[PDB]
RNA sequence: AGAACUGGCGCUGCGGGAUGAACCGAACGCCGGGUUAAGGCGCCCGAUGCCGACGCUCAUCAGACCCCAGAAAAGGUGUU
RNA sequence: CGUCGCUUUUUGAUCCUUCGAUGUCGGCUCUUCCUAUCAUUGUGAAGCAGAAUUCGCCAAGCGUUGGAUUGUUCACCCACU
């Protein structure tokens, strides 16, 4: 079709800057920092005015499927936003049958050594991506959470506790065991 | 004399075709950096028709028969040969005006490189569309000397920015020299005539 | 609308070659004395002539 | 037809010869678009055997002359109706384009059939073409041209290869 | 037991769609099979419960 | 980025075709690749270029949406293009691009000895600021 | 396997179809200049090294030119 | 009940090639290839509780035996796996 251009608009509030090298983008919060590179994307960012912060994202030639991907710019940008203000917490939870598991972390909050698993001896340890938090909850029984400040190395994370937890050669609609994730929230609460 | 290609961000077969006629032509061109070529489609895809290459084997011994070079100097070399009638004594001296080096030797790393706007990804595929590096699908199939190369890229490179940068150096310097003019008689007829 | 006549003469040239070839149709170009390629002629226009030029 | 290069719209009018038993027969009007007189004078009798009676033995022309566009100058957007056919079957269709002349419309469905639909310039009759005026175009691709003060750039911009020296020191920007 | 977790496991390995030809574990909305081996088939079966 | 459109009214440089090297303005965008231009005093009249064949230009022209030849001939002069587009540095570089085609034998003789004299002197006096330069780094 | 009608091959080279009995051009004394048919013009390989026009399409088995040398029903929120 | 295909490991049909000769069944021995997968790796689905099974996917790396009858190919049986 090759339509005249498209543009979503991402506000960013005051305690949040965000500063570009290029199709490269800077966020630099409270909590931290962190970037990511859209060189192989093809669309050019504004950020424009002082004293409010917008940042335009607009395409002014492309198809359907060179459409579809001005919206997932903006919407990577607020999961920036959102992290380096709130963060994301994914809270998990252990689900088990007859054996309990044991779960405890050995290297400073990365690393997950995951024992009793189904009864089995072999432990699983899980070393994660750099930038989240190991830590087992209190007032609660067999939760786990992670913390940090990029969705994307959060969730990344937690879906390799969920995936090492897999029930092999069995029946896995019975034998419902495993660490699965139950809420995707913030660290800071509430802003 | 002799022409020096550098090689990256080229495609494969646009630029070994103009090789291709060029050595034909009588000259000797030089490719260098012939690790950094781009191939057009995404990398999945080129990495599965070098793969059939492979098994293109002469049954009864394959020692005789295809011999499957993987090194992406002799990968584009290979590629010009399939356009160069090289059973022919004209296309056997076709190939001895071609020198093909990977990395940059010594020889040939102080010299002025060119390029050719006929192959460049940047000019011929749609932007939107995906690629290949030569590079590492030599390193997915056998080519032992990725880590060796790259390492001597930037002992050359970083050799090559203390060039550079003494020499805006040396331009920053005849340029405030021609601030001291005393010389305007000459420069009448040369911006009358396009300086 | 004024219409004019519709002319008189036609010149006529042959583009096909001499091999593969009906036996009515080089009969016909026997007769307009169009035996080579590329040989023209003046032809009168007749109904005798047009109805010639359609097997041609 | 092959609808060789740009195509040249055609007025033609043409009527039955007059029998013994009729007296002269009212001398229809078409519009044919065709790339030269004598394609345009072909069609004529194409289309009127499958509508009327009429043969090119038993009838004649009385007219052909190029038809042109009053405003060249003017950009028009411009409504055509098809009748083309298929592999499987035949379709209608109607079919929007913008251009500053009415032939130049119909040589832009031509490439536009042949390239969407695959559709050979014989198999596809044109019913009629016309210009519309704005707000009255249902097609998304012409509508966003119906805007005061639009603007867009040209982005990633590539041409003139091996015009200059395919050999050259020279990277060159795509601006 | 728990069946306040119980509902929470079966989110994961229960609740899904089953296609015919490509026999995926897709999702409970979907419509098609994602994979490609079976051109985007649109018939589909729920995961058969216990 | 993109700091110069198309638009109603932009000034283009027409780079190849039947006319090279002359500008226009840019008048209504037609379709997608092609646009109603003119210039009124720069001998050039109203058509359709493609948009691959023209070069945009930083001007820009007030007049309204498709008007006729008579407020585009205001606009041109009311904003005098012409003495804009000799004083540019960009028009600077096609008029010595031509003064350099038509240089004749006797006049490229004449540079040539302009030239090898004037980068004498250069070159006499850039020795003279590397030798005071170490002069500064030899205490 | 067997008939009809016209041409061809057999008896017949040449250009094009990579290769070829019959296909498409085209028929031949020995040459120079000119031009073309069928076919083509990234490089083998003569000629697009045109600032060619407009669209369509991404394949983890792309596709690519009469005869002609590989495929169907059915299906696809893949795009148009 | 229909109906659309593929393969040349069956048999036909054909008679193009070989009648101044291409040594004609099977077995033994040995190599390599194909996948339309029996097992083995990693998986998806069951009317998958487990165990055993069954249906599908990437997949030919590797294995796929010892005997009684019989010229047998094939068949049938004993035994292991």
């Amino acid at each position: 079709m090759k339509t005249i251009l498209s543009n979503q608009t991402v506000d960013i509030p005051e305690n949040v800057d965000i500063t570009l090298k290029g199709r490269t983008v800077i966020v630099k919060g409270p909590r931290g920092t962190l970037r990511r590179d859209f060189n192989h994307i093809n669309v050019e960012l504004s950020l424009l005015g002082k004293k409010k912060k917008r940042l335009r994202v607009d395409k002014w030639w492309g198809n359907r499927k060179e459409l579809a991907t001005v919206r997932t710019i903006c919407s990577h940008v607020q999961n920036m936003i959102k992290g380096v203000t709130l963060g994301f917490r994914y809270k998990m939870r252990s689900v088990y049958a007859h054996f309990p598991i044991n779960v405890v972390i050995q290297e400073n909050g990365s690393l997950v050594e995951i024992r009793n698993f189904l009864g089995e001896k072999y432990i699983r340890r899980v070393r994660m991506r750099p930038g989240v938090a190991c830590s087992v909850s209190q007032a609660q029984k067999d939760e786990l959470i992670l913390e940090g400040n990029d969705i994307e190395l959060v969730s990344n994370s937690a879906a390799l506790i969920q995936q090492a937890t897999t029930v092999k050669n069995k029946d896995i609609r019975k034998f419902l065991d495993g660490i699965y994730v139950s809420e995707k929230g913030t660290v800071q609460q509430a802003d | 004399q002799v022409l020096v290609l550098d090689g990256r961000g080229h495609l494969l077969g646009r630029l070994a075709a103009i090789v291709a006629k060029q050595v034909l032509l009588g000259r000797k061109v030089v490719v260098v950096r012939c690790e950094g070529i781009n191939i057009s489609g995404n990398f999945y895809r080129n990495k599965l028709k070098y793969l059939a290459f492979l098994r293109k084997r002469m049954n009864t011994n394959p020692s005789r028969g295809p011999y499957h070079f993987r090194a992406p100097s002799r990968i584009f070399w290979r590629t010009v040969r399939g356009m160069l009638p090289h059973k022919t004594k004209r296309g056997q001296a076709a190939l001895d005006r071609l020198k093909v080096f990977d990395g940059i030797p010594p020889p040939y790393d102080k010299k002025k490189r060119m390029v050719v706007p006929a192959a460049l990804k940047v000019v011929r595929l749609k932007p939107t569309r995906k690629f290949a590096y030569l590079g590492r699908l030599a390193h997915e199939v056998g080519w032992k000397y990725q880590a060796v190369t790259a390492t001597l890229e930037e002992k050359r490179k970083e050799k090559a920015k203390i060039h550079y940068r003494k020499k805006k150096q040396l331009m920053r310097l005849r340029k405030q020299a021609e601030k001291n003019v005393e010389k305007k008689i000459d420069k009448y007829t040369e911006v009358l005539k396009t300086h | 609308f004024y219409v004019p006549a519709e002319p008189k003469l036609a010149f006529v040239i042959r583009i096909r070659g001499i091999n593969g070839v009906s036996p009515k149709v080089r009969k016909v170009l026997q007769l307009l004395r169009l035996r080579q390629i590329f040989n023209g002629t003046f032809v009168k226009l007749n109904k005798a002539s047009i109805n010639m030029l359609r097997i041609v | 037809m092959k609808a060789s290069g740009t195509l040249r719209e055609y007025k033609v009018v043409g009527r039955c010869l007059p029998t013994p038993k009729c007296h002269t027969p009212p001398l229809y009007r078409m519009r044919i678009f065709a790339p030269n007189h004598v394609v345009a004078k072909s069609r004529f009798w194409y289309f009127v055997s499958q509508l009327k009676k009429m043969k090119k033995s038993s009838g004649e022309i009385v007219y052909c002359g190029q038809v042109f566009e009053k405003s060249p100058l003017r950009v028009k957007n411009f409504g055509i109706w098809l009748r083309y056919d298929s592999r499987s079957g035949t379709h209608n269709m109607y079919r929007e384009y913008r251009d500053l002349t009415t032939a130049g419309a119909v040589t832009q469905c031509y490439r536009d059939m042949g390239a969407r639909h695959r559709a050979r310039a014989h198999s596809i009759q044109i019913m009629k073409v016309e210009e519309i005026a704005a707000s009255k175009c249902r097609r998304p691709a012409v509508k966003q041209f119906h805007d005061s003060k639009i603007k867009f750039p040209l982005p990633h911009r590539v041409l003139r290869r091996q015009h200059k020296p395919r050999f050259t020191t020279k990277r060159p920007n795509t601006f | 037991i728990e069946p306040s977790l119980r509902q929470l496991a079966q989110k994961y390995n229960c609740d899904k769609m089953i296609c015919r030809k490509c026999y995926a574990r897709l999702h409970p909305r979907a419509v098609n099979c994602r994979k490609k081996k079976c051109g985007h088939t649109n018939n589909l079966r729920p995961k058969k419960k216990v | 980025v993109f700091r110069r459109f198309v638009e109603v009214g932009r000034v283009a440089y027409v780079s190849f075709g039947p006319h090279a090297g002359k500008l226009v303005a840019i008048v209504d965008v037609i379709d997608q690749n092609r646009a109603l231009v003119d210039g009124p005093c720069t001998q050039v009249r109203r058509q359709a270029m493609p948009f691959k064949c023209m070069q945009l230009t930083d001007f820009i022209l007030k007049f309204p949406h498709s008007a006729h030849q008579k407020y585009v001939r205001q606009a041109w002069q009311k904003a005098d293009i012409n003495t804009k587009w000799a004083a540019t540095r960009w028009a600077k570089k096609i008029e010595a691009r031509e003064r350099k085609a038509k240089m004749t034998d006797f006049d490229r003789f004449k540079v040539m000895k302009a030239k090898k004299m004037r980068n004498r002197i250069i070159k006499n006096e850039v020795k003279k600021l590397q030798k005071a330069a170490l002069l500064k780094a030899s205490p």
